[PDB]
DNA sequence: ATCGGATGTATATATCTGACACGTGCCTGGAGACTAGGGAGTAATCCCCTTGGCGGTTAAAACGCGGGGGACAGCGCGTACGTGCGTTTAAGCGGTGCTAGAGCTGTCTACGACCAATTGAGCGGCCTCGGCACCGGGATTCTCGAT
DNA sequence: ATCGAGAATCCCGGTGCCGAGGCCGCTCAATTGGTCGTAGACAGCTCTAGCACCGCTTAAACGCACGTACGCGCTGTCCCCCGCGTTTTAACCGCCAAGGGGATTACTCCCTAGTCTCCAGGCACGTGTCAGATATATACATCCGAT
């Protein structure tokens, strides 16, 4: 056979931190693993096309960051780059 | 297949009206290759010139342009030493509608005067565009030691 | 193993269904030709992308992850069946 | 940070950091990538996850269950306002449709 | 004096020249012979491309050393 | 009147014309040549040398490269040579 | 003598049943069998696996539910409870299907 | 005993006066001013290249042009002649630019 | 600074653009909604503009910036550059 | 073909191989760039342009003008339907608008 | 001096008057037209990387390009397109 | 404004079944250490173009008035669609059999990446003349009040 | 059905100006030649599931009849856009002047790719059990005719 990755447990120890009692069927992990795809493929791209456009050659954490800026909405954009930057900092020392 | 009544016809053509200075046939029974003799034409610096080519006709005929090459030695700046020729109506001006007594003629046009915006060797061509009369000796000690 | 005129499967309960869902109360009589022809071009146009996807890979059989992926590229993303 | 641990845990990050990153490279989107990127990627999507799950899991409760099919998962979708315009596009497979029906149609009083 | 080259075509011609001509001398002699003009010929030495105007003896060309040719072929 | 017999031939193929197929610059030419010249040729005209790229896109969707007068006439005018096509 | 409903309320029921509900709404074999003509109409000899009929199913499914609310919302704005063939016309129009 | 003309036709002359020309027809300055105001709300102390207003000013009237032929069609639709607010909302509201 | 300008847009500045679309009769009070519209696609455009412009560091916006956002949002415009 | 020429005119092409080779190349699209696909793509672009010239050209001789300017093109591309439906979206810049008036608000 | 900006100008030009032999155009027709050009360009080439990425494959050979035009051409212009291309190919590698 | 049927929907209880959650083997992908070089950060300079200001002139906007055409409400007709019942049709489920085609493994050969010398295609800057913009006069054609 | 006056639009001829097309100088990117590591083309084998058939329920579809309520045409009222004239406001053009920051260049350093080794995190497979679906029997909200 051959292996087929996906975000299945991370997805289902997120939901155990949130919901310590609720379960979640198969259909619903296929959709959550769409979506997850889905996102990852918008802000890469679009972080690509940032770092082609300024004739530059590399994808730093600010390019990720204006590309959330660009396609989140509003608060969901400002939550979403708070917790980015958050981890990049404690992560980093 | 249906080329060979288009080369029949052809044949015909150059039977009825041969052109001046200008003359092709069928070296064997195959009727796709040919062989061409070509005079050097009077207001030229290629008196006296008699040159041999050879023609070969692909099966898709005329929705593709026929090969041209000289088996004799040239000095031209649209000729290279192996003969290949670069002229517009052979690769990249080729319609079915024109004939081989057509590319024959567009041939001798062509050697009765250069074109310098295409040049196939380019150092026959600065030498060309530098002054004529290099050009007119260098002619000279080419037709009357490789043509004649 | 030719087949005609399989359209009239999607019958007026069908589609009257489908405007129940939607949130329609009344339904005129012509509502379902145009809807059957509707979805025919809908059909038309998913199906011959998802052809083309699974031709290009020197394949017989349609996976669905071709039709998601002509879903798509037509622009309606649907989730629920793998990518 | 510690810099012994494992990099999804040294981050604080649940998934996976190490993945994002070979995606990255073997994904064509640039000649180099940087080794803060990975970490920001994972943050948000681990973020819009988490947001999503904890409104299925609201929707599921009120339904009284203890699982999350996709009805769930579609009405904690379009109930919201950020997350109903970021999916606009998107059709949940089971999904159905929210109840609404127009004054109009409604019975006089 | 004869020299064997390995050409482009294989073909070595028989020739009597000598070490002390220069290049432009023998690549004419190989032209009125063979037909190459001297800027087509390319002479190779053990892998070393020669200079026209230099001659054979700078090389150190020996009796029936075997040699290499490369037509510098530009168009066609 | 009547067209002449040697005129009505096809240039390209030196024989009589099978589905002729007027050009927007009025030539005519049999239908197999045509086919032959835009699956090979520059997309252009032989004689006159002009694209007929768009009328050629707009007369294939409604299928009238086939000139129906000029056929039926050829045809029963000259059936003996339609037979030894 | 026999008890019979309003002519109207009969469809409002069947509104609220039907918009809480999930399920499938089209038949699978003649919806299978449709599209099955519609590929051997462009490429011949095709087979299909069953999770590409869902897919497809589904996709139909949601684009002619959004395509009826929208024509009912261009019913109702045309002062009307009817849908026609028109307020359809009108609303494909106005998305860009058929500009 | 002046020369009146009737209501309608002078409209109708200029549908097909402007339908024909393609000038800008918004004023430039204050379309400017506009634009700073906004880019001045989002960031202080901005500066524009004239192409980038000529841009925006041109992708506007594009899109204000689009907006006004829906919003005719559906006041059609509603058999009236005049547009109407509602209109405008519906033919956004189907769009999908408000939903 | 500038305030309450919007009022830009002049009526026969909005009776052009519909008479242009194909309007016939306009009723009086589609000027608001017109400038209501207007400015919230101004304001949807300029965000990103300015969030481009941002990125590199600048302080002006050029017109590329502007193009690639409304590349980005779906109305691609030619002329201006790409 | 013969080899030793120009590559844009070994396939008959106007546009540049080389460049289009570059672009694909150093572009980011993937690892490794096929030696074909470059024509393949040179000719497709060529052929779309020479489309759009051809009809925006009949549209300026039309309008009795010499020269092309950008009415011309967009009344070339809004008159085709395939031209139409490929730009769909795309807007151009001082391009006005079709002429067309629904029937129902002519006078009578 | 100012460093070299790329364009298709002067190969729009050539096919220009390869069409219509005496017609001038403008300088912001010019800009449109390479502007279409960059657009198409850019959709075709990620279309074509894409389909690559998606049989694990790694080169962009011409089949993936001639499935992009298929896909992304409306009816008559892929047909057309398909044939100019395979046209193009053909002459290129004999 | 009710009041009675009568119908459909909502709620409480047993049960049983298949999908979800968890446990285990293992192997392939991720982590750790080290090296080389180019990409990017930073400082400095130039000059392009963006902002700011004044004066004029005049095309466009603001305001007001008369009125006619269009929006909107109210009524009446009848026809098409909703609701219910009996009947015919084929969807749905289970069970079995067959093989075409998806999927994986092993060889190896030819296509594509890398590098260096070289030169001509293409870009920047100049210049000029013709195509288009503009003005002024006249011919042509819709429009409307009055017959 | 029409004739004619007032007004807008199209044609034609002459003058002028600025930008589009061609030319010249030059620099760098495409070309050509050669080498090398590996991607996929092909042959072969396995075995999954897609297809075809058969029988039995019974649920959804179909056709018909009755009635009513809503779509549509018609009329009447009134009020609000429209067309035109007059006055006020600021847009547009040409001009000058200052400097901010975009664009380019040189230098350096440190961040990431590439390689090798090693090991454990996640995937495939298997198993138990309980959450939810289903059947069955009451309780209540709601609708419709009749006072
Ligand atoms: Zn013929
Ligand atoms: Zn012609």
């Amino acid at each position: 056979r051959s292996r087929k990755e996906s975000y299945s447990i991370y997805v289902y120890k997120v939901l155990k931190q949130v919901h310590p009692d609720t379960g979640i069927s198969s259909k619903a992990m296929g959709i959550m693993n769409s979506f997850v795809n889905d996102i990852f493929e918008r802000i890469a791209g679009e972080a690509s096309r940032l770092a082609h456009y300024n004739k530059r050659s590399t994808i730093t954490s600010r390019e990720i960051q204006t590309a959330v800026r660009l396609l989140l909405p509003g608060e969901l954009a400002k939550h979403a780059v708070s917790e980015g930057t958050k981890a990049v900092t404690k992560y980093t020392s | 297949h249906m080329a060979l009544k288009r080369i029949n016809k052809e044949l015909s053509d150059l039977a009825r009206d041969p052109p001046a200075q200008i003359s092709a046939g069928p070296v064997g029974d195959d009727m796709f290759h040919w062989q061409a003799t070509i005079m050097g034409p009077n207001d030229s610096p290629y008196q006296g010139g008699v040159f041999f080519l050879t023609i070969h006709f692909p099966t898709d005929y005329p929705f593709k342009p026929p090969k041209v090459a000289f088996t004799t030695r040239i000095y031209h700046p649209n000729i290279n030493s192996n003969g290949s020729i670069c002229l517009d109506i052979l690769r990249s001006q080729w319609s079915p509608a024109l004939t081989i007594s057509k590319v024959l003629l567009s041939i001798a046009s062509l050697l009765d005067d250069p074109n310098p915006d295409d040049p196939k060797v380019p150092e026959i061509a600065r030498i060309y565009k530098t002054d004529r009369d290099k050009y007119n000796r260098i002619s000279r000690e080419w037709t009357q030691k490789y043509a004649m | 193993k030719v087949l005609r005129d399989n359209i009239q499967g999607i019958t007026k309960p069908a589609i009257r269904r489908l405007a129940r869902r939607g949130g329609v109360k009344r339904i005129s009589g012509l509502i379902y030709e145009e809807t059957r022809g509707v979805l025919k071009v809908f059909l038309e146009n998913v199906i011959r992308d998802a052809v083309t996807y699974t031709e290009h890979a020197k394949r017989k059989t349609v996976t669905a992850m071709d039709v998601v992926y002509a879903l798509k590229r037509q622009g309606r993303t649907l989730y629920g069946f793998g990518g | 940070s510690a810099k012994a641990c494992t990099r999804s845990s040294r981050a604080g990050l649940q998934f996976p950091v190490g993945r994002v990153h070979r995606l990255l490279r073997k994904g064509n989107y640039s000649e180099r990538v940087g080794a803060g990127a990975p970490v920001y990627l994972a943050a948000v999507l681990e973020y819009l996850t988490a947001e999503i799950l904890e409104l299925a899991g609201n929707a599921a409760r009120d339904n009284k269950k203890t699982r999350i099919i996709p009805r769930h998962l579609q009405l904690a979708i379009r109930n919201d306002e950020e997350l109903n315009k970021l999916l606009g596009r998107v059709t949940i497979a089971q999904g159905g449709v929210l109840p609404n029906i127009q004054a109009v149609l409604l019975p006089k009083k | 004096m004869q020299i064997f080259v390995k050409t482009l075509t294989g073909k070595t011609i028989t020739l009597e020249v000598e070490p002390s001509d220069t290049i432009e001398n023998v690549k004419a002699k190989i032209q009125d012979k063979e037909g190459i003009p001297p800027d087509q010929q390319r002479l190779i030495f053990a892998g070393k491309q020669l200079e026209d105007g230099r001659t054979l003896s700078d090389y150190n060309i020996q009796k029936e050393s075997t040699l290499h040719l490369v037509l510098r072929l530009r168009g066609g | 009147a009547i067209p002449s017999l040697s005129e009505c031939q096809c240039g390209i193929c030196m024989e009589i014309l099978v589905e002729p197929v007027t050009l927007p610059c009025n030539h005519t030419l049999c239908k197999p040549c045509f086919q032959s010249t835009v699956e090979k040729a520059s997309l252009c005209c032989p004689f006159c040398r002009r694209r007929v790229s768009s009328w050629t896109r707009y007369h294939t969707r409604r299928n009238s490269l086939v000139n129906v007068e000029l056929w039926t006439i050829i045809q029963k005018h000259y059936p003996r040579e339609c037979k030894l096509r | 003598k026999p008890h019979r409903y309003r002519p109207g309320t009969v469809a409002l029921r069947e509104i609220r049943r039907y918009q809480k509900s999930t399920e499938l709404l089209i038949r699978k074999l003649p919806f299978q069998r449709l599209v099955r003509e519609i590929a051997q109409d462009f490429k011949t000899d095709l087979r299909f696996q069953s999770s590409a009929v869902m897919a497809l199913q589904e996709a139909c499914e949601a684009y002619l539910v959004g395509l009826f609310e929208d024509t009912n919302l261009c019913a109702i704005h045309a002062k009307r409870v009817t849908i026609m063939p028109k307020d359809i016309q009108l609303a494909r129009r106005i998305r860009g299907e058929r500009a």
